[PDB]
């Protein structure tokens, strides 16, 4: 029947950005119209495809990538960004055709005295490849001296907590982000809209 | 859905030991990341000991005191907590990360008196 958009946007659990969730959506029909119109989503920006023309188009694969970040960091979910989220947590490709949907979730993903459940990676030796996921927890060597698995002077634990409080201003608030990833190949199409 | 079975904890004398366990069910925990984080009251939650697939990794004050082990067969991670000090009083939460999500335990209270 219809592609399962209830399962991705109204999921009970949203992942931390370093451990982002990829659900694959294939072999169904998808009405993106109700999503674009909804004022629930503050951010709904598409790259390389018009938001009007979503129900016309046909794609080989559509992936749903979903995670929770800070409100400032929503800027980094775009092709050709840099920053701690784009370099070390979630990287889009340069040739990214797809849509970035985000909304505020301050009321669910903050509790009083901080929500320490959501983390982000702060250092990595290289920047990530596109759509790469790192859940490693080795100590980052920031200095000349080797780390021996211990948080030391120039030896740092790579995952940092957001620690979302509701008293934080809007830039430091939890936003849930869904990334729709349209892949086009020389393969046959699997997901078209209602109008095709 | 995925669940985590935290077990262990309670009160101990300073210099005492403990052992925490966290057993994982509901998913594929091949090459997964398992270990413990602690939150003393009013402080930020900070990490204690953790194994991702490449390396295991320990907090600064617990090297030599605490030891992390897992058997992949039972999908359980263990934390042998020796030489306990009243600084170590915190709620201890296990963290399991599979291919799809990071999951947290509910938290076992560990309390050390002088
Ligand atoms: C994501 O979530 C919103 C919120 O809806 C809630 O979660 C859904 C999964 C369902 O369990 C809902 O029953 C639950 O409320 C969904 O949008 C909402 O759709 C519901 C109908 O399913 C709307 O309820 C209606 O409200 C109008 C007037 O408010 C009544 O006239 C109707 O009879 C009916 O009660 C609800 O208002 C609406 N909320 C918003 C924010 O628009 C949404 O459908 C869901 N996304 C997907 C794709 O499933």
């Amino acid at each position: 029947n219809l592609c399962p958009f209830g399962e991705v946007f109204n999921a009970t659990r949203f992942a931390s950005v370093y451990a982002w969730n990829r659900k694959r959506i294939s072999n169904c029909v998808a009405d993106y119209s109700v999503l674009y119109n909804s004022a629930s989503f503050s951010t709904f920006k598409c790259y390389g495809v018009s938001p009007t023309k979503l129900n016309d188009l046909c794609f080989t694969n559509v992936y749903a990538d979903s995670f929770v970040i800070r409100g400032d960091e929503v800027r980094q979910i775009a092709p050709g960004q840099t920053g701690k989220i784009a370099d070390y947590n979630y990287k889009l490709p340069d040739d990214f055709t797809g849509c970035v949907i985000a909304w505020n979730s301050n009321n669910l993903d903050s509790k009083v005295g901080g929500n320490y459940n959501y983390l982000y990676r702060l250092f990595r030796k290289s920047n990530l490849k596109p759509f790469e996921r790192d859940i490693s927890t080795e100590i980052y060597q920031a200095g000349s001296t080797p780390c021996n698995g211990v948080e030391g002077f120039n030896c740092y634990f790579p995952l940092q907590s957001y620690g979302f409080q509701p008293t934080n201003g809007v830039g430091y608030q939890p936003y849930r982000v869904v990334v729709l990833s349209f892949e086009l190949l020389h393969a046959p199409a699997t997901v078209c809209g209602p109008k095709k | 859905q995925v669940q985590l079975q935290e077990s262990g904890g309670g009160l101990v004398q300073a210099g005492g030991s403990l052992r925490l366990s966290c057993a994982a069910s509901g998913s594929d925990f091949s090459s997964s990341t398992m270990g413990w984080y602690r939150q003393a009251p009013g402080k930020q939650r900070e990490f204690v000991a953790i194994s991702s697939e490449g390396s295991t990794s320990y907090a600064g004050s617990v090297k030599g005191r605490f030891t992390i082990s897992r058997d992949n067969a039972k999908n359980t991670v263990y934390l042998q907590m020796n030489s306990l000090e009243p600084e170590d009083t915190a709620v201890y939460y296990c963290n399991v990360v599979d291919r799809w999500y990071d999951y947290w335990g509910q938290g076992t209270q560990v309390t050390v008196s002088a």
